[PDB]
């Protein structure tokens, strides 16, 4: 999920605003591709055995 | 493990070689050659002490969960299974062997009839996994990566504080 | 007058075991101990 | 499942000790397991040997392990000291001796002659 | 408890192979298992019945 798309569509005014509030987004995305990276591992962990 | 147990000073195994795993008397340090490498190997750690964050001390210093191991290596060596399930009972590292053989479903015989080259293939075995470690750098993937996730989460707590919400400053005192 | 004291905790009692190349303990007696085991199974559920 | 139902032999999964059984107990939102584990108790020195040369063939346990009381020598249980004559059903033979280091010669009495004396 | 004060019967829990003992080793918020399996080198044909 694009944090700053869905928080902010495509407005310049909201996305300045949400800079102010800090690295949510970024923390947020990092979660998110951390999430599927498990998912990725759970995979190839329980398959390629 | 309740007690603490240590191998004798003399070291006679039936040519089985453990001193990449038992500790080194002669460094300061009393951890093994593989646990030294460990430790050198894992390189944001004294800066976490600035605006209310502290890192409690941990309860077992490295000494003493490096003394658990190698009292558990020495149980292990000089009695098997048996000091894990009750009273330490001593026995030859090749009779513990033998016996591992029968529980994989090998007949004990065959341990007796080449116990050199086991030794051998496990003493080959120790240095390569000690090279292994020495020239591989993403062997230690999980703890490093847990270390640099703690720390990233701590540096993105501190950093939220600069962003000022609409306030003229983030600082509490000038606004 | 008993009171608090600190010390640096011992990790239980040093063990010498008499291990040698033709030595063996094999036990002559045995017990029968009951352990405890407590597990949660649910909780304090609440709506 | 596994302690209950059935025995594990999962070291210190059923409690300390070789586990025998375990018997269930509810509790408010909780259970208790009242592992049963036997334990050895007494041990003793011993002089062992990994096998016995007889006729210049190997001999080695069956299910045991060789101990000596000084003088004689026997073959008793692992977990248990139960010394019995050495015989063939006790041990079976392999290879030879000249191969093994720390075998022991000794002897190992056959039921045929007492058998055939009549 | 299993692979260290025991050994353990089941498959590519303890190492991949027939699984005999592991030594334990400390490290940095962490430990590692050096598992000893032995596993089967040479094979041969042979006509079973
Ligand atoms: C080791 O055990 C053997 C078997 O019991 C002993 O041999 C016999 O022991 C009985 C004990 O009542 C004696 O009456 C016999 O005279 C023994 N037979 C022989 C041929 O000695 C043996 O004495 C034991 N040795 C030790 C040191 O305990
Ligand atoms: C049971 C015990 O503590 N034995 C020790 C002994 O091994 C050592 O040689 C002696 C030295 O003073 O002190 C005592
Ligand atoms: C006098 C004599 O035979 N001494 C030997 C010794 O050289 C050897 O190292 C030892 C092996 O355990 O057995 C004994
Ligand atoms: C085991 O290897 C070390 C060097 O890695 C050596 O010093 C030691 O003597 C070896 N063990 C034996 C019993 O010789
Ligand atoms: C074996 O003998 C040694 C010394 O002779 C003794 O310290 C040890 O306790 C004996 N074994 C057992 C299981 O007690
Ligand atoms: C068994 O025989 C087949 C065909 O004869 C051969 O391909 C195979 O390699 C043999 N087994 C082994 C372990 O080589």
């Amino acid at each position: 999920v694009d944090c700053t798309m869905y928080i902010c569509g495509d407005s310049t005014e909201c996305s300045n605003l949400l800079l102010q509030y800090g690295s949510f987004c970024t923390q947020l995305n990092r979660a998110l591709t951390g999430i599927a990276v498990e998912q990725d591992k759970n995979t190839q962990e329980v398959f390629a055995q | 493990v309740k007690q603490i147990y240590k191998t004798p000073p003399i070291k006679d195994f039936g040519g089985f070689n453990f001193s990449q795993i038992l500790p080194d008397p002669s460094k300061p340090s009393k951890r093994s050659f593989i646990e030294d490498l460990l430790f050198n190997k894992v390189t944001l750690i004294c800066a976490q002490k600035f605006n209310g964050l502290t890192v409690l001390p941990p309860l077992l210093t490295d000494e003493m969960i490096a003394q658990y191991t190698s009292a558990l290596l020495a149980g292990t060596i000089t009695s098997g299974w048996t000091f894990g399930a009750g009273a330490a009972l001593q026995i030859p590292f090749a009779m513990q062997m033998a016996y591992r053989f029968n529980g994989i479903g090998v007949t004990q015989n065959v341990l007796y009839e080449n116990q050199k080259l086991i030794a051998n293939q496990f003493n080959s075995a120790i240095g390569k996994i000690q090279d292994s470690l020495s020239s591989t750098a993403s062997a230690l993937g999980k703890l490093q990566d847990v270390v640099n996730q703690n720390a990233q989460a701590l540096n993105t707590l501190v950093k939220q504080l600069s962003s000022n919400f609409g306030a003229i400053s983030s600082v509490l005192n000038d606004i | 007058s008993q009171s608090i004291i600190a010390y640096t905790m011992s990790l239980g009692a040093e063990n010498s075991v008499a291990y040698s190349n033709n030595s063996i303990a094999i036990p002559t007696n045995f017990t029968i101990s009951v352990t405890t085991e407590i597990l949660p199974v649910s909780m304090t559920k609440t709506s | 499942s596994e302690c209950v139902l059935g025995q594990s032999k999962r070291v210190d999964f059923c409690g300390k000790g070789y586990h025998l059984m375990s018997f269930p107990q509810s509790a408010p939102h909780g259970v208790v397991f009242l592992h049963v584990t036997y334990v050895p108790a007494q041990e003793k020195n011993f002089t062992t040997a990994p096998a016995i040369c007889h006729d210049g063939k190997a001999h080695f346990p069956r299910e045991g392990v060789f101990v000596s009381n000084g003088t004689h020598w026997f073959v008793t249980q692992r977990n248990f000291y139960e010394p019995q004559i050495i015989t063939t059903d006790n041990t079976f033979v392999s290879g030879n001796c000249d191969v093994v280091i720390g075998i022991v010669n000794n002897t190992v009495y056959d039921p045929l002659q007492p058998e055939l004396d009549s």
